[PDB]
DNA sequence: GGACATGCCCGGACATGCCCTATATCTGACACGTGCCTGGAGACTAGGGAGTAATCCCCTTGGCGGTTAAAACGCGGGGGACAGCGCGTACGTGCGTTTAAGCGGTGCTAGAGCTGTCTACGACCAATTGAGCGGCCTCGGCACCGGATTCTCAG
DNA sequence: CTGAGAATCCGGTGCCGAGGCCGCTCAATTGGTCGTAGACAGCTCTAGCACCGCTTAAACGCACGTACGCGCTGTCCCCCGCGTTTTAACCGCCAAGGGGATTACTCCCTAGTCTCCAGGCACGTGTCAGATATAGGGCATGTCCGGGCATGTCC
C-alpha cells in the first residue's frame, strides 16, 4: 500500500506534484521536504478564501454556480485580495458598480 | 412626444454594461485592426482565435480602466465631460506616456 | 494587405467602453485621441507576441504568447493560460 | 491522449470542503488555474530569489515562509502562516 | 521702502537652485529618528546601517519629488497653481497606490 | 510619538520646489507627511523582514536596496 | 601548452566573458549554457555601456567636467528617449531631475 | 585582506577609455553603472531562462538571449545589439 | 368701482415602458465512470551544504558643544482659488436606413503537434597561471572662499 | 531707466580619493571524456482561412433641445517674502560593545537510482441550471389636464 504525504497531512493539493514542480523549475539545485508541505498548504488556504467569498457573492446573486462576475465581486471587494491582485485583470470579471457621488442627480 | 432627460439614459447604459460581461467591440473589425498592424510587423501571420479573443478581453479592460481613470481626472476638475487633455494626463500620470 | 481597418473602430464602440468606465458623457473630439491611444497598445503587445512567435519557430501567434506578452508587460490577463 | 497538467481535482475536493453545493463553469475554472498557477510562480520565485540572495541552494520552509509574509497583506500573511505551521508541524510528527 | 519681489520671482528662484543641483534637502537626523521610531513598531531594538538610512532618505526624496511633478501636472490641468491634499490624492489614485 | 514634525515645513517645501510646484498650499504639508510615513511602513516592513529571514539584528543598506527593488522601484549606488 | 588567451579577447570584447558565463552558470537559470550567449550577452553589456558613457561624457563636457558624476548618468539617460523608456522605472542616486519648467508657470507681460 | 568581491570596474574603465580616453569615472558613478550592468544582467539572464522553458529547452542558447534583448531593449537599441552580437559570435565560431 | 372672462402657472393623475418576478424548453456544457502508465511513493547510498562554536574588528551606538544655517513665528499684501452669471455650441437623445456584425455549414491544407536517431554540444574534473582584487601613494580634478562681472527684476 | 538682490565666473589654495603599482590568490583555461537533447525528418490531425448564405442589431447621419466649459467679474484669504529669534544638524572628537563575517568541525538531508503502484487525465456519457423566450405586477419620470390666482378690460 501507498499513503501520500497529502494524506498524512490531511490537505487537498498534491505535496507530490507542487514537490515536482519545483523540482523542475530551475529555481534551486535542491528543495527541502518541508518547502512543498508549506506552498501547497499556503494555496489551499488562499483557494478556499477566494471560493469561500465567491460562493457568497453567487447566493447574494441567487446564483447556484459561481461565475467570472462572482470572482471578480469578491476579489475586488476583499481588501486584502484586490491588494494582492492589484496588477490582475479576470476575463469576463466586468467592474465593480461604483458611481462617483458627484455625478449622482440633484 | 416623450423625451428622456440628459443623463438618465446615459446612467442607465452605464449600469446595464457595468452588471453584466458582454464584449463590447465588434470581433471582426478587431480583428481586422490586428491583423493590419500584423502586416507590418512580420508577414502572413495566422491567429488563434483564443488569441484574438484574449487580444480583444485586453484591450477592453484596458480601456475602461483608462476611461475610470479619465473620469476620476475629469471629475476632480468639477468637469462631467471627458477631454483629450483628459487622456492624456491619465496616461502621463500611468507612467506610459 | 488590409488597409484603413482602424475606422472598424467605431464611435459607439468607444462610447460603450467609456460607459463601462463611468463615463457620462464624451467630446466628439476624444475618439481620435483613444483610437491612437489603442493602436499604441496594439503595436507593442503584438510586437512581443510576434517575438516570442518567431523565437519559438512559428508562423501562428498561439494564446499563450499573448497571455505571455501581456504579463511581461505588466497586464496579465487571466482565462487563456497560466 | 495529451496529458496536461491542472489541478481541477483539488480544486474541486477544497470547493466542495468549503461549500458542498456549489459548481464551477469551465471560464471560472480556467481563472482558477490561471490564478492558482500565477501565484504558484509568484511565490516560488521570490523564494528562489531570497534563497539565492542568502547564499542558500535549497529550497527550504523559512524562506517559502518569509516570502508568504512579503506577498501576502497582514490578515491573510498572519492566517497562511499560521496554517502552514501548524500543517508542517502535523506532517513532520507524522512523518 | 525695502525692495521686495513680487509673489513668484523668488520662487522661480528656488525651483531653479534647486533643480540645478543634487544634494539632499531633506534634514538627516530627524529623518533617522523617524525611522527608528517606525521600526520599532515592528521590530523592537532594531539597529540600522548609515548606508541604510542615507539610501532610505535617497528614496524618500526621489519618491516625494515624483509625486510631486505629478501632482503639480494634475493641478496645471486643472488651469490651477496651488496645489491642495485633493490633487495628491488624485495622483496617488490615478498611480494606483490607493 | 513627536519625531513626524522633524521633517519641518521648510523641508516639505523644498522637496516641493524640487518636485517643480510654484505654490504650497497649508493644507499640504500633513498630507505629505502621511503619504511619506506610509511609504515606510512599507519600505522599513520589507527590509526588516529580509533582516530578519538572514537571521540578523541590523538593517543593512542591502536590505533595502532589495526592499526598494521589489517595491518597484530600482535603486542605483548602494550595492548590488 | 598553448598560450592562454581569454575569450573576450578573442571575441574583441572588454567584459570578461568567463565571468559573465560563470553568473549564468551559478545563476539557477538553467542546467546548460551555451558557449555563444555569454559573448551576446557581454556584447550588449558592452554597447550599452558605451552609449551611457558617451552621453554622459557629451553632458560632463557641455558642464566643463572632466570626470563623470551620477549627475551626469541622470542626465544622460534622462535627455535619451531610449534610455529614459529602458529605465523608465530606475531612480538614479545624486542625479537630480531635468531642469523643465511648465509654460503655464512662466510669467506674462 | 577582505573576501574576493568581483566588479565590472576594470571593464567599465576599459570601455570608457575606448570611447573617451581622457575622461575619467568617480567612485559613486562607477557604482551607479555597476548598479545598471547587474540590473540588465539580472532582467536578461531571467527573461532568457523563462522564454527556455516556456518551449521546453534545457539549454541557455543565444537564441533566447537575441529575442530577450529584443523585447527589453528599444527598437534601434535592439538592431544595433544584435548586430553586434552576431557579428561577435560568429568571429568567435571562427577561433 | 364692480363684474367678467381668460392667460398662465403649479400640483397631481397618468402614459410610457422600464424594472422586477414566474415559468416552459433545451442543450450543451458541467459532473461522473474507466484504463493505464507515467509520475508519485518507499528505500539505500553518498556527499556536500547547512547547523553550530570561537574571534575580531569594524561597524555601529552613545555623548558634548558651537554655531550657524536652517527652523519657527509675525505680519503686509496681492494674486490666485473660488463663487456667480452669460452663452453658444457641441453633445445627449430620437428615428430611418443600410451596413455589416453575427451565426450555420463545408473546404482543405498550411501549419500545430507527437515520435525516431544520433552527433554536436554541453556537464564535469585535474593542473595552471594570469587576470582580478585588496592595500598604499599621490597629485590633480574637484571643493571652499573671496571678489568683480553679469542676469534679472520691480518700481 | 536703474539700484538692488542673486547667480556666475575667475582666481587662489587646499584636500582627499581615484588611478596606478604591487602582491596575493583563485577561478578561467586547456585538455579530455561521456551523458544528452534537440535539429531535422516524417507522419498525423486540428482548426484557420475563406467562402457562401441569411437575419437582424447596431452605426450613421440628421434634426433638435439644452447643460455646462470657458470666459469674465467680483471677493477674500491666506501663503510668499522678509525680518527676528531660536535651536538643533553636523562636524568634530572620543569609548565601548556586539554581531557579521570568517574558519573550522560535524552531521544529516536530499539528489540520485531502483522498483512498484495508484490516481489523474482524454474519452465518453448522463443530465440539469441557465440562456432564451413570453407573460404579468408594480412603479419611476417626464408629460398633460384641471383648478386656482392674478391682472386686464368694459359698463
Amino acid at each position: 500500500k501507498a499513503k501520500t504525504r497529502s494524506s498524512r497531512a490531511g490537505l487537498q493539493f498534491p505535496v507530490g506534484r507542487v514537490h515536482r514542480l519545483l523540482r523542475k523549475g530551475n529555481y534551486s539545485e535542491r528543495v527541502g521536504a518541508g518547502a512543498p508541505v508549506y506552498l501547497a498548504a499556503v494555496l489551499e488556504y488562499l483557494t478556499a478564501e477566494i471560493l469561500e467569498l465567491a460562493g457568497n457573492a453567487a447566493r447574494d446573486n441567487k446564483k447556484t454556480r459561481i461565475i467570472p462576475r462572482h470572482l471578480q465581486l469578491a476579489i475586488r471587494n476583499d481588501e486584502e485580495l484586490n491588494k494582492l491582485l492589484g496588477r490582475v485583470t479576470i476575463a469576463q470579471g466586468g467592474v465593480l458598480p461604483n458611481i462617483q457621488a458627484v455625478l449622482l442627480p440633484k | 412626444p416623450h423625451r428622456y432627460r440628459p443623463g438618465t439614459v446615459a446612467l442607465r447604459e452605464i449600469r446595464r454594461y457595468q452588471k453584466s460581461t458582454e464584449l463590447l467591440i465588434r470581433k471582426l473589425p478587431f480583428q481586422r485592426l490586428v491583423r493590419e498592424i500584423a502586416q507590418d510587423f512580420k508577414t502572413d501571420l495566422r491567429f488563434q482565435s483564443s488569441a484574438v479573443m484574449a487580444l480583444q478581453e485586453a484591450c477592453e479592460a484596458y480601456l475602461v480602466g483608462l476611461f475610470e481613470d479619465t473620469n476620476l481626472c475629469a471629475i476632480h476638475a468639477k468637469r462631467v465631460t471627458i477631454m483629450p487633455k483628459d487622456i492624456q494626463l491619465a496616461r502621463r500620470i500611468r507612467g506610459e506616456r | 494587405v488590409l488597409r484603413d481597418n482602424i475606422q472598424g473602430i467605431t464611435k459607439p464602440a468607444i462610447r460603450r467602453l467609456a460607459r463601462r468606465g463611468g463615463v457620462k458623457r464624451i467630446s466628439g473630439l476624444i475618439y481620435e485621441e483613444t483610437r491612437g491611444v489603442l493602436k499604441v497598445f496594439l503595436e507593442n503587445v503584438i510586437r512581443d507576441a510576434v517575438t516570442y512567435t518567431e523565437h519559438a519557430k512559428r508562423k501562428t501567434v498561439t494564446a499563450m504568447d499573448v497571455v505571455y506578452a501581456l504579463k511581461r508587460q505588466g497586464r496579465t490577463l487571466y482565462g487563456f493560460g497560466g | 491522449r495529451s496529458r496536461k497538467e491542472s489541478y481541477s481535482i483539488y480544486v474541486y475536493k477544497v470547493l466542495k470542503q468549503v461549500h458542498p453545493d456549489t459548481g464551477i463553469s469551465s471560464k471560472a475554472m480556467g481563472i482558477m488555474n490561471s490564478f492558482v498557477n500565477d501565484i504558484f510562480e509568484r511565490i516560488a520565485g521570490e523564494a528562489s530569489r531570497l534563497a539565492h540572495y542568502n547564499k542558500r541552494s535549497t529550497i527550504t520552509s523559512r524562506e517559502i515562509q518569509t516570502a508568504v509574509r512579503l506577498l501576502l497583506p497582514g490578515e491573510l500573511a498572519k492566517h497562511a502562516v499560521s496554517e502552514g505551521t501548524k500543517a508542517v508541524t502535523k506532517y513532520t510528527s507524522a512523518k
